[PDB]
């Protein structure tokens, strides 16, 4: 294993990269959702156009062409309903994904707001421990303190 | 053709949901909850590492006894009392 | 184009429609008060 | 002078038009209130140096 402090910063940077990656993926998802909505609107527009054409066709008094057009528009109506069913759940799912991203953002900010204090405390403590091994105490005389080793020499 | 278009219209949403869950899990292992003290959360491992060094350097150089602290506090109080008394009395 | 338009929206959230309703009402109150006092000052 | 003809619609249009300019004026007035307070401190630092 390695020292925790360095892998802390490495992991935080990796987490930043993963978070922006998630943001980009959600952007693509909402883009595709918008595109599908637009396609559904176009399909229903074409169905309305066919109904309007049948409306004028019935003026002749030959109901056969009206029957043909009305039977033609049924497939388009079915497709419109099929897409409307799927949108009704994709819209409800993307919102929850967005909420999850919003909460993760705050959590990451909070952790980054404390990494610095923890590093400062670690450095102060290690320096305080290292202060001793050179001199330590005047009455220490342990021969490990560098001054007593010089004195004996 | 239509079936393939439909599947391509969902691959992105599924990838986004998978990535969000992976990131949500990866959040926890660093800090998790403050009251965990699990030694798995990276902050508690730093806290124990701090306390270990703080006690280790204390063992090598013992701290002074509370009796010494009481003695020096009383000496300081006696000193400051003497200075204030004589200091009031000198201008008098 | 739509991907970028949504991506820049994620980074800086747009205001909720509640805020839009509130500011619209504030503007309406301002304009009605100004016109009322504006009519009443010359009277 | 717009309300002088007796038709209030032009007055409503003018009052609705001036709102954007009033908002912009307030927006700039907010920023000046802090820039003025900051430049003085910078000047003091320079004078001491
Ligand atoms: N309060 C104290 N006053 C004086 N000397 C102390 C005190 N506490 C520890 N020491 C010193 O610590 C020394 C022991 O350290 P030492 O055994 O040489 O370290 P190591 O075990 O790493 O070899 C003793 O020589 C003693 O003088
Ligand atoms: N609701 C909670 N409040 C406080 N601590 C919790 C809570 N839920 C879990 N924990 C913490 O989870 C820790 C257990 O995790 P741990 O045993 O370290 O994982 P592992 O089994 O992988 O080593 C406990 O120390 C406990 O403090």
């Amino acid at each position: 294993q390695e020292a925790p402090e360095d892998l802390l910063e490495r992991l935080l940077g990796e987490m930043e990269l993963e978070l922006i990656e998630l943001r980009r993926a959600l952007a693509q998802t909402i883009a595709t959702f918008k595109s599908t909505e637009r396609q559904r609107d176009a399909q229903q527009l074409i169905a309305q156009r066919w109904y309007e054409k049948a409306q004028a066709a019935l003026d002749r008094g030959n109901e056969q062409l009206a029957r043909e057009a009305l039977g033609q528009r049924q497939s388009y109506q079915s497709h419109t309903e099929a897409l409307g069913k799927s949108l009704g759940e994709q819209r409800a799912l993307v919102e929850q994904v967005r909420g999850q991203l919003q909460k993760l953002e705050r959590k990451y900010l909070e952790l980054k707001s404390q990494k610095n204090l923890y590093l400062a405390r670690l450095k102060s403590a290690i320096a305080a421990q290292k202060i001793e091994e050179i001199a330590g105490n005047l009455d220490n005389a342990s021969a490990s303190s560098l001054f007593e080793r010089i004195e004996t020499k | 053709e239509r079936k393939y278009l439909e599947l391509k219209s969902q691959k992105n949403l599924y990838l986004a949901r998978l990535k969000s869950a992976i990131a949500a899990q990866k959040i926890e292992e660093i800090a998790g909850n403050l009251d965990n003290a699990s030694a798995s959360s990276l902050f508690e491992r730093i806290e124990t590492k701090i306390l270990e060094l703080e006690a280790e350097r204390e063992l090598l150089n013992p701290p002074p006894s509370p009796l010494d602290k009481k003695f020096e506090q009383w000496e300081e109080q006696q000193a400051v009392e003497a200075t204030l008394a004589a200091m009031k009395a000198r201008r008098s």
